[PDB]
């Protein structure tokens, strides 16, 4: 083989993270900082890049809840350990293959998507005493479970930016200029929901995960890789 | 893609003899050259024809190890009108079993063609003599008498100089093959008997050891053919 | 150049399926039976890899008035050196017993090295092994026979073999010799008694590699 | 036919052995000798060659638990009776076809693999109060049951060694030099696990077996075959 | 049409007979005569030719248990009424198409085969306290149910004999020479078994039947056909 | 369309090393030129040969 061919190397799928199953039109989490009483639906808006992230929004540092208890709500993040440990280069661009992975056995579900930086708004309407979240139809595709199913698909590069910086040193905004945050470097967000009306909201709890694969990439310039503590 | 097609009553099922292959794992595979190794071997028939040892009993051997089913026989001082050794023409007997051909056939269904029968002697070289050989096809009685053997498919071996000699069976069969397994001594497989008689008695000078030994072999001929390999038994693990 | 050693006597007490074996190159390593290689044997330790063939001879005294038979055959990838104790044989065990006889342990290979379980695991019942010996099948190997009516010596040559084109000089043990009694010794009393045996060897196309000092000690 | 063609002869599948179904990240059995109290997860790491083996590690002799009771843990081994009784030759090389065989009816499962001599390490991470054994994604492929499924696949020769010795007479190591043990003569190990988090570990007990087929082989030199006791 | 073309005529499937479902390694029925106390597993070894047969062994006469009660065990036979009533010829040869027919709804099963005159021997081995009948793998193919499935297959002429005598007048053996019994005129025997260990032997009772079709046949010489009683 | 075909024991299953791709999403896709960027890097061996620092202990 010629494994060292990078283009060939990374073209395989891997887990992104889990999200909770949806059962109604949802309140998108508010921009930070967020205060108690501003109730919002965290843990369903699945961001679409293995960068450090938090509560369906990007992140720069890495912090995790090493402790099991405390005050407030537990957020969630996402890191691709394999690629990020193998990413000794600077700029990047590629396409993205992805496939559904249901955690609950025997599940019936429906899923949707919207692209990078695409704002969300669903609301719902009553079909004969039954609310119909508008997202049941809309601008973007959808796919469904055959009482369970391996839904698969691919998406292209979408950002106005020419390329993806592997690690970054610019400033995000003219105000609150967050260093290390290139915003327009992902593919958007998806969402999995039951094909039932809001009235049919159930007590049962369900979860789903996803695997992601890199397609036809391009890489530039060197970059460092983590050191190991000698103990 | 989605198009009317033909299903099967047993799609994707598993049978031990599935004829085709499945999805591969990876590319970029490389293997080293075996060129430095000697002589890749391709077929059983290549080796099956090498003379193998037979396993004739040791005539009530009294050792605590008891029997010695061994390829050789000893020279008797007396002789009778009955062969030194006789046996049915059947692949299941121990002398057949642990040969190359026997080990092969043990995992085959039917047999065809002929086999090489090789003979040997072990006594002092100052010996002169002869022996009679007779293949007995199926009949109503296992041959005993030397004259009977002479009626049977027979030949005489000169022990005068050569202490070894060879023979090949003739392939006579109403069927293309013959049942390899000894389900029963029946017309399907069993093909008579063999016989062995010493033509003349001992002739030796002084100081030569007495009652010497006789050795024998066996291996496949060119025409031999087997059919439908069969599964094995592991009880020898015990 | 040739190299040679000595072996015990074929005695009337020996029987069919009785034998002894010699490893390649272990004979040189142990100077087995007085065997000596000298310069190349020492070179072994100073070179981490090697590859060669072989060329041998064996001899033994017979007479017309003897009867019985013997067999000589090279067999590769065997573990004949391994005893039921689980180790290769020193210069004492074979020099003393002088003739091995077949038994189920070697008809099965059960003597091969094994692992200590520890208290964690149940003890197994040892019944089988793949390095068995089926003497009736050995005729497949090219071989030579030494008998009163035939000869007093034999000559054979063999090539190199191994899972790699070359192997470590210390560990490469691909070829092994065995000598067995086909028929028990006998002769009218007073003739040549219990002849002794000797063996000669030559490597062919030997090539040392992995040059270094003599065997960084163990 | 020309059955005696060896290449054609052995190209058929046969059982290897059973293994227990996994439900979490597992402790690989420790190297021998092993002592009580060193608790380890025996019986899931499925070695991948019909050689004599013990506790997911190779073996030289053959010993078995002819008795039903005793002290300690019962190990497991593997022997291909057909091929090993038909193997009257010295060196070997080929590819390997294999297929899954579930013992429990109505099973949902996931399986993985790693190659010959490939060391194992999984650990697990908590996805929202739910541990995710790292092996759920990683370097090697995976396949899944359609509520039961005949997963099939093939692997090539992989060892640095040029060929496979049918039976062996070398020494394994410079120290503790085990004769009769050619280590690098297999394809690795697989492992079957439920697609559930460690928290979902169940009381039920499940088992799975496998069938293996030889592909495009090559053979050299003669070799003996077992004798039969005449009784 | 040209229906009278014999080759075309008989190329259709028809039932052979039923057999009992297997759940362990079985004792093949002993050769006749058989005495009480020689317990054996009758009714699973499915012979493979519509000739008169009895207890997995051929037969010459036709006798049946017209009465519902009596002493001893009830054997089973097999006759192809259509072909045998249409068989006005002497010698025969052809191939044989066959397909599985399960009687129990919702069945999971596995089946095997061995050729004409092929002797049977399975035994079993304990995989972790679970017996594994050796026949689970072996010399001959196998096929399995998709929770029910129409397994189909074909086999060729196999006997050393040149042809199949439609009706026969020779003698079977040199001793006990049974007239009318050409032994080597079939294709062997099959056997259907649950894919469970012997320990999993169940109280439930199951049965399966089969259909058989003639393929590419050849026929010779005339032969009589049954008369009809005029009443 | 409907025709006899060949199934598999593990149809549509997922293994980490699946070799082929699936349905696409959309057409009309356009991407910008990367030509202004310096030196797309293709293989590890290109860079692996650059002398790297070792990590010898500092003597107690
Ligand atoms: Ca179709
Ligand atoms: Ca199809």
């Amino acid at each position: 083989s010629n494994h060292t061919n990078v283009k060939f190397l990374f073209d395989r799928s891997r887990l992104l993270n889990v999200i909770k199953v949806l059962e109604k039109d949802a309140v998108f989490p508010r921009p930070f900082p967020t205060q108690e009483g501003a109730q919002q639906d965290d843990g369903y808006f699945c961001l679409l890049t293995p960068r450090p992230t938090v509560a369906s929004r990007p992140a720069t540092r890495f912090g995790l809840y090493a402790n099991p208890s405390g005050s407030g709500v537990l957020a969630n993040t996402s890191l691709d350990f394999n690629f990020y440990s193998l990413a000794c280069f600077t700029y990047f661009r590629s396409d993205l293959e992805v496939t559904v992975v249901s955690l609950e056995p025997d599940l019936e579900f429906a899923v949707g998507w919207f692209p990078s930086g695409s704002e969300y708004q669903a609301s719902s309407f009553v079909y004969d005493q039954l609310h119909v979240p508008f997202h049941f139809t809309g601008r973007t595709p959808r796919a469904f479970a055959s009482k369970g199913g391996k839904v698969s698909f691919v998406l292209p590069w979408n950002s106005v930016s020419s390329v993806l910086p592997v690690r970054w040193g610019g400033a995000s905004k003219l105000s609150s200029a967050t260093r290390g945050l290139p915003a327009h470097a992902d593919w958007g967000t998806i969402y999995a929901f039951v094909p039932r009306p809001n009235e049919k909201k159930s007590t049962a709890v369900k979860h789903v995960a996803v695997y992601i694969r890199y397609k036809n990439a391009r890489a530039w310039c060197p970059s460092m890789l983590p050191f190991r503590s000698y103990k | 893609g989605p198009i009317p097609t033909a299903p099967r009553e047993n799609s994707l099922m598993f049978l031990s003899t599935l004829p085709d292959d499945t999805v591969p794992a990876y590319g970029n595979v490389r293997t080293p050259p075996v060129n430095y190794l000697p002589g890749e071997i391709t077929d059983l028939l290549q080796l099956a024809r090498i003379p193998t040892l037979m396993a004739f009993e040791r005539v009530p051997e009294p050792v605590p190890a008891s029997d010695t089913y061994v390829p050789y026989v000893a020279v008797p001082t007396q002789f009778d009108d009955r062969p030194l050794i006789s046996f049915p023409i059947t692949l299941s007997d121990p002398v057949y079993q642990n040969t190359l051909v026997g080990a092969i056939s043990s995992n085959f269904a039917n047999y065809r063609g002929c086999i090489q029968i090789t003979l040997t002697f072990c006594g002092p070289m100052m010996a002169r003599g002869k022996f009679l050989l007779s293949y007995s096809p199926p009949n109503g009685t296992q041959p005993q008498t030397l004259s009977e053997a002479m009626q049977c498919t027979y030949s005489i071996w000169d022990i005068g100089l050569n202490s070894s000699w060879t023979f090949v069976v003739p392939y006579i069969s109403p069927s293309d093959y013959r049942e390899t397994r000894a389900i029963t001594n029946s017309v399907y497989s069993a093909d008579g008997w063999f016989s062995l008689h010493k033509l003349t008695k001992i002739t030796l000078p002084p100081d030569c050891p007495q009652s010497p030994c006789i050795l024998f072999f066996a291996s496949a001929g060119e025409d031999y053919t087997l059919r439908l390999p069969v599964d094995c038994n592991p009880s020898y693990v015990f | 150049r040739w190299y040679t050693g000595r072996l015990n006597s074929w005695t009337k007490a020996v029987k069919t399926f009785s034998f002894q074996a010699v490893p390649l190159p272990g004979a040189f390593l142990s100077r087995q039976g007085g065997l000596n290689g000298g310069a190349f044997t020492a070179t072994l330790h100073r070179h981490f890899l090697m590859k060669c063939g072989w060329q041998v001879q064996v001899q033994c005294n017979l007479t017309q008035f003897h009867q019985g038979a013997l067999l000589v055959a090279m067999v590769p990838e065997t573990t004949l050196d391994v005893k039921p104790d689980g180790k290769a044989k020193s210069l004492q065990e074979l020099n003393e017993e002088q003739w091995v006889e077949m038994s189920d342990d070697y008809r099965t290979g059960k003597n091969m090295p094994f692992q200590s379980l520890g208290t964690y695991y149940r003890p197994p019942n040892w019944t089988w092994g793949p390095n068995f010996i089926n003497p009736y099948q050995v005729t497949v190997f090219p071989h030579q026979i030494l008998n009163a009516r035939t000869s007093t010596s034999v000559d054979i040559n063999v090539p190199y073999i191994g899972e790699t084109p070359t192997q470590s000089s210390e560990t490469q043990n691909s070829w092994t010799l065995l000598v067995m009694v086909l028929v028990p010794l006998d002769y009218k009393e007073g003739a040549t008694t219990d002849p002794e045996i000797t063996f000669s060897v030559r490597p062919t196309s030997p090539y040392f590699n992995g040059l270094r000092n003599r065997y960084t000690a163990g």
